[PDB]
RNA sequence: ACCGGAGAGGGAACCCACU
């Protein structure tokens, strides 16, 4: 039976589903129910690796929910009550890599033998998986902004000057004169994209 | 406005189109002195005034 | 950043990092100059106005004529000892550039501090990159700056060109091994700058420099002027456009001349969909009329330029300084 | 799908715009306004045939602004989840294909393709071919597809397409 | 709630009047010719020459006449407003076809009169 | 742009006083 939630309680909800054809409230423990949807409903990531993404749920499998991002068309697949690593496990979305002695990026699709590759540019390249070495990420890097601010990953900045003026992000990733940002309205390259910090200030 | 805040018969601010708010007491730049005829400027009482 | 000269790669020219020699070779330069702050020491010409025009008749002048170029001081201090110094500070060596002495051509120059564009110039359909020599500051440790801009001049000629030159003749200087040629810019008297403006150059000047007589002098030197032609005249605007229309007001889109450091709209332009493609670009215009108008589009710079920038510009193009007109005014003296 | 429906707006004019041609006016900044535009609700409205009536203008308090209830007949573009309309490509991907129906722009993902329709990257246009060669989607080629879901983006509709059903492909 | 299968429409939109691809066409050229005229006026928006070249290349039968002729032909006969113009517009040419389509007229009327109207629309088209 | 002119500066209670 599939129905719409009319109360909440913490354990055994009593949740007091009206279901389908059906006008009387029944109840329900948590333990017995499940996130249903049918394709083409919009969607929220609650919580995961993927969480405040959104999407269009395409096509339900047994306990498997694939879906469409809003921002990006990359594919997600979450489970009901809700892998993000490519095949061969040595590498995952949003990695950071070297391209060859002088580049590095972050991988922002995963292809069956290749790798669609953001670099610190702001091209996207396809290199084959092997093509490319994992680099250690400096978690604890600092530069400055447009304002002389310390910014650090994870800081929230507004781009202020060159090609992304007007948008905000994410720090994710820091490198000599260059940062590799995330916003999850950005459907482009899963929501990456790289700035100059001096276009940067903190927000 | 060119008079100013500091002259009794001047103006105080300078309001523009977009809401933009001038001060004319604290060193006004000489490119925002200039005004359309979309702006607002907030003179002083005057004789007249009601 | 360090791009030596754009648009050329030029061989041996390296740009330098190490703080050891770098810290000095800076430092050398403020020495030569008597300069008082950080930064650039070389002598900033200023633009040319209504006011300035003006100077051309209370002294004797020399005009060249401007051609874009990039500001480098080179600092000949030794055998492998050249240094070109920037505009910003930024410090290279050159390497296969040799500087006999008049006297012993077997000696090299050192303790030498000159002034001057880096400037590609293409013959026979070629980039050929050559530096113009447009002053010397320091000559052996002689302060020649404090000599008379003529003798400067003369200097010049005969203590640099000549002596390479010289060694040139002879084979023992391959001028195909040299980085770039070495020349003095030429310079004319005030009369002669007429002629350049039945104009057959029209096209290829960029504008005139005027240069007084007295002794060199650092930093801002209100009494060297920069003329250039208004229509080419001449600011770098940061654009907008933008779709403003007002509650009320039927929907118009404008382009917004900003600045630097001053936070509204500086000025407006007729905006157009063949100016749309530089959306939010820094960019040139000439203020011929009322209407500032679009040349070119820097992509090399990324910030506007200053509101006293823009202000300065402004009066210099509200009192249009022409070569007839300041030519007279050094005439009279 | 198009429709010719009326539609119920209101315009703040500018004192300075009274003038003596006041409706004119009134009509070009409604012409302004709404074309082009997109609501989620209504969808795309993309042109205004006639404006079938311009109401008594009311004066606002301390404000110089009058506002007119409009009356128009415009044509919109709102798409069904469950109508099938044909579709042209614009972009051969491999996440997907891009294709473009009227103002909007729908993809179609491969997991919603069917696996027939197998990858070609060697070919010099980028397809989706069979293994029996027989059906060529190629770019700038006209296609049958169905739209599943729609989605709102800065009250600009985009929507998302499915292929699996019979018959929908290659015209 | 909305679909098209089961015919659930808005209740402000229930009333509109549904238009084919071709008479959009029309009504775009007329206006197009309007603003070509009267200078002064704003540029078309892309949206605009989006819909112009689509019903452009997705026009069925350019005759203005035969718009309206199978219009009154179609309405004739007892159907929903909204499937004329979609059938008009797909033109689909067997009724097999045209059921697949539009799953509404499955079991709405029989196979002889629907190919009948589907063998018409094919006879109007251009 | 070297900082961006930053001004907003608690409140409650009682008392005295003014018209």
């Amino acid at each position: 039976l599939q129905g719409k939630i009319l109360s909440v309680d913490g354990n055994k909800i009593t949740i007091m589903p009206k279901h389908e054809d059906l006008k009387d409230m029944l109840e329900f423990p948590a333990q017995e129910l499940r996130k249903y949807f049918k394709m083409g409903d919009h969607v929220k990531v609650i919580a995961g690796r993927f969480e405040g993404d959104t999407g269009l749920i395409v096509r339900v499998e047994e306990n498997f929910v694939i879906l469409f991002s809003d921002l990006t068309m990359h594919e997600l697949k979450v489970l009901p009550r809700d892998s993000g690593v490519d095949v061969g496990g040595q590498h995952e979305w949003g990695e950071l890599v070297q391209l060859d002695p002088q580049t590095v990026g972050v991988i922002v699709r995963l292809e069956r033998e290749t790798f669609q590759v953001l670099n610190m540019y702001g091209k996207v390249v396809t290199v084959r998986h092997q093509a490319v070495t994992r680099k250690k990420d400096n978690r604890f890097a600092v530069a400055l902004d447009s304002e002389q601010n310390n910014i650090h990953v994870k800081d929230i900045v507004k781009v202020i000057d060159g090609p992304h003026s007007g948008r905000e992000g994410e720090i994710r990733h820091l490198f000599r004169s260059f940062a590799f940002l995330h916003c999850k309205k950005l459907v482009e390259n899963g929501g990456m994209f790289v700035c100059k910090t001096r276009h940067l200030v903190l927000a | 406005v060119r008079r100013g805040n500091s002259q009794y018969p001047g103006a105080k601010y300078i309001i523009r189109d977009n809401g933009d708010r001038i001060d004319l007491r604290f060193h006004p730049k000489p490119s925002d002195l200039h005004l359309q005829t979309g702006y607002k400027v907030e003179r002083h009482m005057c004789d007249g005034d009601i | 950043g360090a791009i030596f000269l754009e648009g050329v790669t030029v061989k041996g020219v390296t740009q330098v990092t190490t703080q050891p020699k770098l810290g000095e070779v800076q430092q050398k330069c403020h020495q030569f100059c008597g300069w008082e702050g950080s930064g650039f020491p070389g002598a900033q010409p200023v633009s040319m106005d209504k006011q300035n025009i003006k100077l051309l008749d209370l002294k004797p002048y020399k005009v060249s004529w401007k051609a874009d170029g990039t500001r480098y001081m080179m600092l000949i201090d030794g055998t492998n000892e050249v240094f070109m110094i920037d505009r910003d500070n930024s410090v290279f060596h050159v390497s296969n550039l040799e500087f006999p002495f008049r006297k012993d051509l077997r000696m090299h120059l050192s303790n030498t501090l000159l002034d001057g564009e880096m400037i590609i110039d293409r013959v026979n359909g070629q980039a050929v990159p050559r530096y113009l020599i447009y002053d010397i500051i320091k000559f052996n440790s002689q302060p020649v700056g404090d000599c008379d801009f003529n003798v400067r001049l003369q200097c010049i000629e005969r203590e640099i060109i000549s002596p390479r030159h010289e060694k040139m003749k002879t084979g023992l200087i391959d001028k195909t091994q040299e980085p770039f040629s070495v020349r003095n810019k030429p310079f004319f008297d005030i009369c002669t700058s007429r002629k350049l403006l039945a104009k057959e150059v029209s096209h290829e000047m960029d504008g005139l420099i005027f240069q007084p007589t007295g002794k060199y002098k650092p930093g801002r030197c209100d009494d060297i002027l920069k003329w250039k032609p208004p229509s080419l005249n001449s600011v770098d605007f940061r654009l907008k456009i933008t779709r403003m229309g007002g509650e009320g007001l039927l929907p118009q889109n404008v382009g917004l001349l900003y600045v630097g450091g001053y936070e509204r709209p500086f000025a407006q332009i007729k905006v157009t969909k063949e100016l749309k493609q530089y959306d939010n670009k820094i960019i040139e215009c000439k203020f011929e009329n009322n209407s500032w108008v679009f040349m070119r589009q820097r992509t090399d710079k990324s910030f506007p330029n200053a509101y006293n920038t823009a202000m300065a510009v402004c009066n210099s193009i509200s009192n249009p300084v022409t070569k007839e007109m300041l030519f007279e005014f050094i005439d009279r003296c | 799908m198009f429709y010719h429906i009326s539609l119920e707006h209101e315009i703040l004019l500018h004192p300075r715009y009274f003038g003596p041609n006041l409706l004119n006016t009134v009509k070009q900044k409604l012409f302004t306004e709404v074309e082009g535009t997109c609501t989620g609700k209504y969808g795309f409205v993309i042109a205004v045939t006639t404006i079938d009536n311009i109401g008594a203008g009311v004066i606002q308090p301390g404000r110089g602004f009058v506002l007119y209830p409009v009356k128009y007949k415009a044509i919109v573009f709102r798409p069904f989840k469950g109508e099938v309309v044909d579709a042209v490509v614009t972009q051969v991907n491999k996440v997907g294909l891009f294709t473009e129906i009227g103002p909007m722009s729908c993809f179609i993902s491969r997991h919603s393709i069917p696996s027939e329709m197998e990858f070609d990257p060697n070919s010099n246009p980028p397809c989706y071919k069979t293994m029996d060669e027989d059906i060529v989607i190629q770019q700038d080629d006209e296609i049958r597809l169905k739209i599943v879901g729609t989605r709102v983006d800065k009250n600009d509709i985009f929507a998302i397409g499915s292929l699996m059903d019979d018959y929908l492909g290659l015209v | 709630e909305e679909d098209a299968s089961q015919l659930i429409f808005p209740k402000e939109f229930e009333t509109a009047e549904t238009l084919l691809n071709s008479e959009v066409h029309m009504l775009l050229e007329h206006r197009k010719q309007q603003n070509e005229s009267a200078e002064d006026e704003q540029e078309l928006s892309e949206v605009f020459m989006k819909t112009l070249n689509y019903t452009a290349r997705f026009s069925r039968f350019k005759n203005r006449e035969t718009i309206a002729s199978v219009r009154s032909l179609l309405l004739q006969k007892k159907l929903h407003k909204f499937e004329l113009a979609c059938l008009a517009n797909l033109c689909p040419e067997t009724a097999e076809e045209s059921k697949a389509l539009i799953p509404s007229l499955e079991g709405r009327f029989e196979d002889e009169e629907l190919q009948q109207i589907l063998d018409d629309i094919q006879t109007k088209r251009s």
